[PDB]
RNA sequence: GCAGAGGUUCUAGCUACACCCUCUAUAAAAAACUAAGGACCACACGA
DNA sequence: CTCTGAATCTCTTCCTCGTGTGGTCAGGACG
DNA sequence: CGTCCGAAGAGATTCAGAG
């Protein structure tokens, strides 16, 4: 029907329309006959009848009287659902204003009239006059008056001075207010101004001008004269508890107001002092106020036990209005609740259904089977026959269940594998019945957790929860292409008992059959589970294409290892069941059976799986035992002999060797060194410490312990757990995060003393407390990045650009943290990408990089693969295909529709939950060293001290693979010359960290260059260079005269010849900093490189990934160069330190305030590149997409947020990140017009400015410069084009009225704004029906 | 436990009040219509929020649908959203659903 | 009873058309008098439906030609 | 309810989306048709 | 000497479902 | 029978002092 709403400004005249009658009592009821009232809020005749086909007077109902209206009462008589959409207005007897464009974040009123909120608040309330028409007297039109000096200006002059009090006032201004002449003349003002103080508000008010003009509306409509109300049902009053027939808080706020309304009319009528007439519309207004927004003014009207009403304002907005708690999450019929039960039973796409649950989640389909089977006549007795339960009803619902699934769902649902399909299996209990493999992506427990079960009812809900959310069709997580049906917890441990070995069993070296003989001999007793045998096994091999080719051999191997066998399909080879088969072993073996077969045996093999796990771990007996936990035997002396160590440290303390600092940190690490030691001795003592009888001597085989059974496989439990089991707790931690001197050095087995526990009682706290609050902020994070990311479907194919992201191995200085063969695998090549040979194309333009593509690039040891990301896409409304990759948990290309939105805000917003709430370079390999931007001069010594201060050492083996990379400072000492073989465990940079050497570029002789001594240069007696040294004392630590001559070292001779610096004319000038020992007097011949100076030198859990997100300005912002020029000191740190910064051509002399306090890296000589970092601090997003560009934001913003996640040890692709970081930078700030509409100052969609400009270049025009913006996700998303979407996340009020000023109209299109509207989404299989809808269109 | 396939409707006109006390439906979430949309689900998610909670003429008809054999639907409007409207309307503000 | 849809959405690779083109099947089935063209294993409709579309003898192309059928003989039929 | 009227029953039952039957002045012979009020606040608990 | 960067002042937001318990209001004469 | 009677950041602000 309708396809896009559209908002604006109710005027009086279209309040009048909408209204079905007039308002006049302030009545509700009568509480004797409870009929509605005359005039009151609950009318019969200006809203409608009560009772369906029936008149108030109960006179002709005929119900073919409809339309009809009878005169006895008034009403007429129709459909009661009339009264839930007919509305009536009230008139106002003195104009209001409206509260929510008068008191807002910009107030509309205030900016349109260029007048302070403060004076428009004195007069709106009845305190202050402003004159509207002035004329020819002293004061203007918005002249502000007060009450006595209007007093005196009216006695003045009684002209056409009209001091005006009230909303009348403000209604007579906006009425006399023109809008086209301000225009002109705000422009005009607009380009006289010259900075862009007064601009920022010049814009603001054009632009709220151009929007009044723009649109339908006229200014003084925020006035209202005519307040309309709310349909009488919606507003129900209906509690009839006890005859109470009295709860609506709305009710009460319009009765308020009609009866301030009546009575201000009856005083206006009987001309009432001015005084009670003025305190009688303060009355009004405030009523009004409340009933708009209650609580805006300050003050709040309440009295049901001193709690505030709620208002029409406080039902839209929050948590819960309707808007967030009844059109987004709805609930919904045909729905039941349980607890959950395991039931190994089960295949893995069937679930257990109690069977009273299922009689009434079914009830529909099994009265239309019962009524088409003629069993019953009429609803009635098919209804009887459910309620009796009788036989045949059981036998009709299990044909009614046989194929249909049901959406089984637990409460926190994060990612998308919360909600998935099941088909029914009737039990008898009273608990949904869950599969354990599926235990896992639910995030399942089974410690009382309820799931809902819903239940699919249309013919196309039946096959999408077959085709689409199925147990079976989900096997790979969407984030990262691992499997999600993982063995747990059982199943493993029965394999790992099922395929060990032991050295002598009953059994051995008996040459077996087949498997058949196996478990014949098993299950018979003549031998043992784990005894190794000689078996034949017949291994179907897949390397022929399509052909199982078999290859029957007598491998070695144990009885249980033979039993498994049959389980495994046959394309799979015989050495993944040789092994220990742990639980990474029983992973990679479902998943190599998911590569080399298809999906659909991986499901019967994983069910076998856990059959088998199952029944050999309950054949097993695995019971854990108090003599189990093995205390290590020398852990008493390991105690005594640490003791001694404190002691001693102790003895040293109290001589005064060493500081209490010192002897806590001794105590630390002593401490620390026997916890290792007692956990290598318990581990020893666990793991091999069974001796068995090999026929012969006795022979150590891996230990069969119960607890190293359920540590070794990955049952349950880490070996720090099984460390507190049996070897000492460690070193707990104060609730501040001071390591306690005394450790806990007692087990869980033995005692653990008052204190000790007290102590473990801190840490538990703090656990338990900091997951409470982790909880809150992941569900937060995950709605803003949902919200942030809803509008992002795959639309179009291919975007045909020729630009992308570089992607290259991740290093941080100490080993390759993520390879290439995982950065690149399911993503398309931007161009055609060559190996190392010159000349040689290895992989074309346009190609997905499959798993045998990315290994071809490592075979030819490719570093550098440029890659096309969803951040470089041209596709307005949607990024395509190819630009995607791959769809992560399909394998295949991304299909056109599916919502990549949702899906990686759910993929980021998951693991947020276990994320944490709170030199000399040494070289590992041997292999050549690079340095980029090099200022290489070898000083006397022989040294390769570098000034260059921001370059790297890049160490690429002999096969071209960065191994590692580092970064040297100003002056740093080298040992290994540039592109020379280095060797191994040596330090390529043995400079010192602590100062900061400022060597010469040049030799020759020293000239005091703006350094007369004493003030800047300080040759106090330095005992510890044993001479004298110049030290520069710091920029504000030296004399005001030291600042005046900045401190700066010149090259001369020995005549005072000032020589250049090879390549320019000028002499080597050598600015140096604060707090510099300068050791080279006056008058002394210096060397190429003798150092002159010498100066001695945030969060990363949830709030980390949350300001990155959202873009949040670090405390000390890295002080960047916004330009490339010389640095130049502009003043002596007067206030604020100035450094002009102008180019050698360009001649823009950019200047920066830095702050005295704020270290200041940069010479004052030296020539700096825009990007270059002038104090040291974390680097601000902005100004790094600002700088570099888009791609450089998006490398830093990636990386960032993945070393966030990669230290917990959570994966996730970055694609995900990209499409988030895409979504935010959606603005971009006009530069130049051009020939387009565009004006200078306005944040306009990239989308649309890019349309325009293709089409002003489409002909011959220009198109419009752009700079891109950087947004936060809690900020991009509240500045959408549509106001029905953004209204759905934050501040509703603001969005309403800025939308409805604008007069803005939403066309849907987006993905909530259409589950609002309640239609097809256009993302999934609604994809076809909408683009089908746009192309009827 | 506690399945409810019809209950008495909200001032709203929603079906499902909620609890176990009065008959009632378990609540599809922001959460849940976000893991629905992350799926190619279209059509169950407008049979869960047009036809399920809140469509005076959508619930009957189908109803019948159903005890009648074939499972289609008709969308409709929500209720929920009308009400959104008129409350926004009496604000003084207007909203239309343009054509 | 299908368990796994791997081999019907061979036909269709979009997966999303598959539920739509299959709807159309099973409404024919359901609400038309229309005969299963496979053995009809005591199934419901549904999965009748990706039974038929995983032999290949149900796609669009072939729904749709069979439908312009259906109207070319009701024009028959109206004379 | 063919229109008006009455209606078996299986609350109530020409509208709620409704629907059907027989009958000619007014009720009485008969089967098939469908789901009604829920305003706010504190406290406790589970995954 | 007028707007730099630097305070200063109000404003909005803070998981997601169940299982439940208890307490619950405008304003009493009046012609 | 009515009828009258902490927090954490962001916006949204000033204040300002130097070059
Ligand atoms: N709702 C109509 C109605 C009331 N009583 C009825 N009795 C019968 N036999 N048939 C009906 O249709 C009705
Ligand atoms: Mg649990």
């Amino acid at each position: 029907e309708f396809d896009a709403i559209k908002i604006a400004l109710a005027s009086p005249d279209m309040i009048r329309s909408w209204s079905f009658g007039e308002v006049k009592k302030p009545e509700t009821i009568n509480y004797r006959t409870f009929k509605p009232e005359r005039d009151g809020l609950f009318c019969a005749r200006i809203f409608g009848p009560v009772k369906d086909y029936e008149c108030l007077c109960g006179k002709y109902k005929r119900l073919k009287h409809r339309g009809v209206i009878c005169e006895k009462c008034g009403v007429e008589v129709t459909q009661t659902k009339v009264r839930r959409e007919r509305m009536g207005h009230i008139e106002l007897a003195s104009p209001t204003a409206h509260i929510w464009f008068l008191k807002s974040l910009p107030s509309r009123i205030g900016l349109l009239l260029d007048m302070p909120l403060r004076d428009i608040e004195r007069v709106l309330y009845f305190e202050s006059y402003v004159v509207i028409e002035g004329g020819m007297t002293n004061l203007e039109r918005q002249q502000i008056l007060t009450e006595e000096q209007y007093l005196d200006a009216l006695e003045e002059f009684g002209d056409e001075f009209d001091a005006k009090m009230g909303a009348e006032a403000i209604q007579a201004l906006l009425k006399s207010m023109d809008l086209e002449q301000e225009c002109e003349q705000l422009r005009e003002e607009l380009n006289e101004t010259n900075s862009e103080t007064k601009r920022k508000k010049l814009t603001k008010r054009i632009k709220l001008l151009e929007a009044f003009v723009q649109s339908g509306n006229k200014p003084e409509w925020m006035i209202l004269t005519v307040l309309p109300v709310l349909p009488p049902d919606l507003r129900p009053l209906v509690p009839l508890d006890g005859g109470r027939f009295a709860t609506s808080d709305l009710n009460d706020l319009y009765r308020r107001v009609i009866n301030r309304n009546n009575r201000l009319k009856r005083l206006l009528d009987l001309a009432a002092p001015d005084i009670i007439v003025r305190n009688e519309k303060r009355m009004l207004q405030e009523a009004v106020d409340a009933l708009l927004d209650n609580g805006r003014r300050g003050r709040a009207i309440t009295g049901s036990n001193k709690r505030p009403l709620k208002s029409l304002a406080d039902m839209i907005k929050g948590k819960q209005g309707r808007f967030r708690q009844n059109l987004l999450g709805k609930r919904v019929d045909y729905s039941g609740r349980s607890v959950i039960t395991v039931g190994p039973y089960l295949r893995l796409h069937q679930c257990g259904l109690p069977k009273k649950m299922a009689l009434e989640l079914f009830k529909p389909f099994i009265y239309g089977k019962l009524e088409l089977r003629g069993l019953a006549t009429t609803i009635k007795a098919a209804k009887k026959m459910v309620e009796r339960e009788e036989a045949v009803v059981w036998d009709i619902l299990d044909e009614v269940i046989r194929e249909h699934p049901v959406l089984l769902n637990r409460a926190p649902t994060l990612h998308r594998l919360g909600i998935q399909a099941f088909e029914p299996v009737l039990i008898e209990g009273k608990a949904i019945q869950l599969h354990p493999l599926v235990c896992a992506a639910y995030n399942a427990d089974f410690d009382g957790d309820q799931m809902a079960v819903h239940v699919p009812l249309t013919l196309e809900a039946q096959l999408e929860a077959r085709a689409l959310m199925m147990s079976t069709n989900n096997i790979l997580s969407p984030a990262n292409g691992e499997p999600i049906i993982v063995p747990s917890q059982d199943v493993v441990l029965g394999l790992y008992y099922m395929t060990r070995d032991c050295v002598n069993a009953k059994g051995e070296g008996m040459v077996l059959t087949g498997p058949k003989e196996a478990e014949r001999l098993y299950r018979s007793g003549l031998a043992s589970l784990h005894a190794r045998v000689k078996v034949r096994i017949t291994e179907y091999e897949k390397d022929a294409n399509g052909e199982l080719v078999a290859k029957t051999s007598l491998k070695d191997t144990t009885v249980g290892r033979a039993i498994l066998w049959m389980i495994v399909p046959k394309g799979l080879p015989y050495s993944i069941v040789n092994q220990a088969l742990g639980k990474k072993a029983i992973s990679k073996m479902l998943n190599t059976c998911y590569r080399i077969l298809g999906l659909k045996p991986t499901v019967i093999f994983a069910d076998q799986i856990m059959y088998t796990g199952f029944a050999y771990a309950a054949r097993s007996g695995a019971s854990v035992g108090i003599d189990d936990m093995v205390i290590p035997e020398k852990k008493h002396e390991i105690i005594s002999e640490a003791e001694a160590e404190v002691a001693e440290i102790q003895e040293q303390f109290q001589s005064g060797l060493v500081t209490a600092g010192e002897r806590y940190n001794k105590v630390i690490d002593i401490w620390a060194a026997a916890n290792d030691r007692v956990s290598k001795a318990m581990m020893d003592n666990l793991q091999t410490e069974t001796v068995i009888n090999r026929d012969g001597q006795e022979e150590k085989q891996v230990s069969f312990n119960s607890i190293y059974m359920m540590a070794d496989s990955g049952a349950r439990g880490s070996a720090a757990q099984i460390r507190q089991l049996a070897g000492m707790r460690g070193l707990m931690a104060k609730p501040d995060g001071s390591i306690i001197e005394t450790p806990i050095t007692a087990n869980f087995r033995e005692g653990l003393n008052v204190l000790q526990y007290f102590i473990s009682t801190h840490g538990a706290r703090k656990g338990l407390a900091d997951t409470a609050l982790k909880t809150a902020n992941s569900g937060y994070l995950t709605r803003r990045l949902v919200d942030v990311a809803q509008d992002l479907v795959v639309t179009e194919d291919d975007c045909g650009t020729h630009e992308g992201i570089m992607m290259t191995p991740v290093i941080e200085g100490g080993d390759v943290k993520e390879p290439l063969r995982d950065r690149v695998l399911g993503r398309v090549t931007a161009e055609d990408v060559l190996k190392p040979g010159t000349a040689d194309i290895l992989v074309p333009r346009n190609t997905l990089l499959h798993e045998q593509w990315c290994d071809l690039l490592e075979e030819n040891s490719v570093d550098a693969v440029k890659v096309r990301s969803v951040v470089s896409c041209d596709t307005d409304f949607g990024v395509c295909a190819h630009c995607y990759g791959r769809d992560l948990a399909r394998g295949h290309i991304i299909n056109k529709g599916e919502a990549i939105g949702v899906i990686a805000a759910q993929s980021i917003g998951e693991p947020g939950t276990q994320l944490t709430m709170r030199s000399s370079i040494q070289v590992k390999n041997k292999g050549s060293i690079k340095l980029s931007n090099v200022k290489s001069v070898v000083n006397s010594s022989g040294k390769l001290v570098i000034t260059s201060r921001n370059t790297e050492l890049k160490l690429i083996d002999e096969f071209g693979r960065t191994k590692e990379s580092y970064k040297v400072p100003y002056g740093a000492v080298l040992a290994k010359g540039d592109g020379e073989q280095v060797a191994g465990g040596e330090t390529v940079a043995n400079w010192d960290p602590h100062t900061m050497p400022v060597i010469t570029e040049v030799s020759g002789f020293v000239r005091f260059t703006d350094m007369i001594d004493g003030q800047t240069i300080t040759r106090q007696t330095d005992e510890l260079t044993g001479l004298s040294s110049l030290v520069v004392l710091d920029s504000a630590e030296r004399t005001a005269g030291g600042k005046d001559l900045r401190p700066a070292l010149k090259i001369v001779d020995a005549q005072g010849n000032d020589v250049l610096i090879p390549g320019t004319d000028m002499p080597a000038q050598y600015f140096l900093p604060g707090k510099a020992i300068v050791q080279l007097e006056d008058g002394v011949q210096i060397s190429s490189g003798d150092t002159l100076a010498r100066i001695p030198q945030i969060t990363g859990g949830l709030p980390r990934v949350a300001d990155l997100f959202e873009a949040r300005r670090p405390k000390e912002p890295a002080i960047l160069a916004e330009i490339s020029g010389i640095v130049s000191f502009g003043k002596e740190t007067k206030g604020k330190r100035r450094l002009v910064i102008t180019p050698v051509d360009g001649s823009d002399p950019y200047e920066e305030m830095i702050p005295k306090w704020r270290q200041l890296n940069v010479f004052e000589g030296e020539r700096v590149e825009r990007g270059d970092v002038i104090s040291d601090g974390p680097e601000a997003p902005h100004d790094i997409l600002r700088l570099r560009g888009v791609h450089a934001v998006t490398r830093y913003i990636v990386n960032e947020v993945q070393d966030v996640y990669r230290l917990q040890g959570v994966k996730i692709n970055d694609k995900h990140i990209e499409v988030i970081v895409r979504q935010m930078l959606r603005k971009a700030t006009i530069v130049n017009a051009g020939s387009s509409d565009f004006l200078e100052g306005e944040q306009v969609e990239y989308s649309r400015v890019k349309i325009a400009n293709r089409e002003l270049e489409a002909n011959g025009k220009v198109g419009a410069t752009y700079s891109r913006d950087l947004l936060g996700i809690t900020k991009a998303s509240l500045a959408t084009e549509s106001f029905i979407s953004a209204a759905s996340f934050q501040e509703t009020t603001r969005v309403l009225t800025e939308a409805a000023v604008a007069g803005k109209r939403d066309e849907l299109r987006g993905l909530k704004e259409n589950v609002i509207v309640g239609r097809l989404i256009p993302a999934g299989t609604g994809y076809a029906y909408h683009q089908d809808r746009m192309r009827r269109r | 436990m506690h399945a409810r396939s019809t209950g008495s409707y909200s001032l709203v006109t929603q079906q499902p009040l909620g609890g176990k006390a009065q008959f009632g439906g378990q609540r599809f979430g922001e959460m849940e219509v976000w893991a629905l949309e992350a799926y190619g689900a279209a059509y169950t998610l407008q049979e869960m929020l047009t036809v399920k909670s809140d469509d005076v003429n959508g619930r009957t008809k189908m109803y019948k649908n159903i005890v009648d054999g074939n499972h289609q639907m008709e969308p409709g409007m929500p209720e929920s959203f009308n009400v959104l409207l008129k409350e926004i309307r009496s604000l003084g503000i207007n909203i239309e659903l343009e054509d | 009873a299908r368990v796994t849809v791997q081999d019907a959405v061979e036909k269709i690779g979009n997966r999303f058309d598959l539920v739509l083109v299959a709807a159309r099947r099973a409404r024919q089935m359901q609400v038309g008098g229309k005969d299963p063209l496979v053995p009809e294993e005591n199934d419901k409709t549904t999965v009748i439906a990706l039974r038929e579309i995983e032999e290949g003898l149900i796609n669009n192309q072939i729904l749709d030609v069979r439908e312009r059928q259906e109207q070319q003989e009701q024009e028959a039929a109206e004379l």
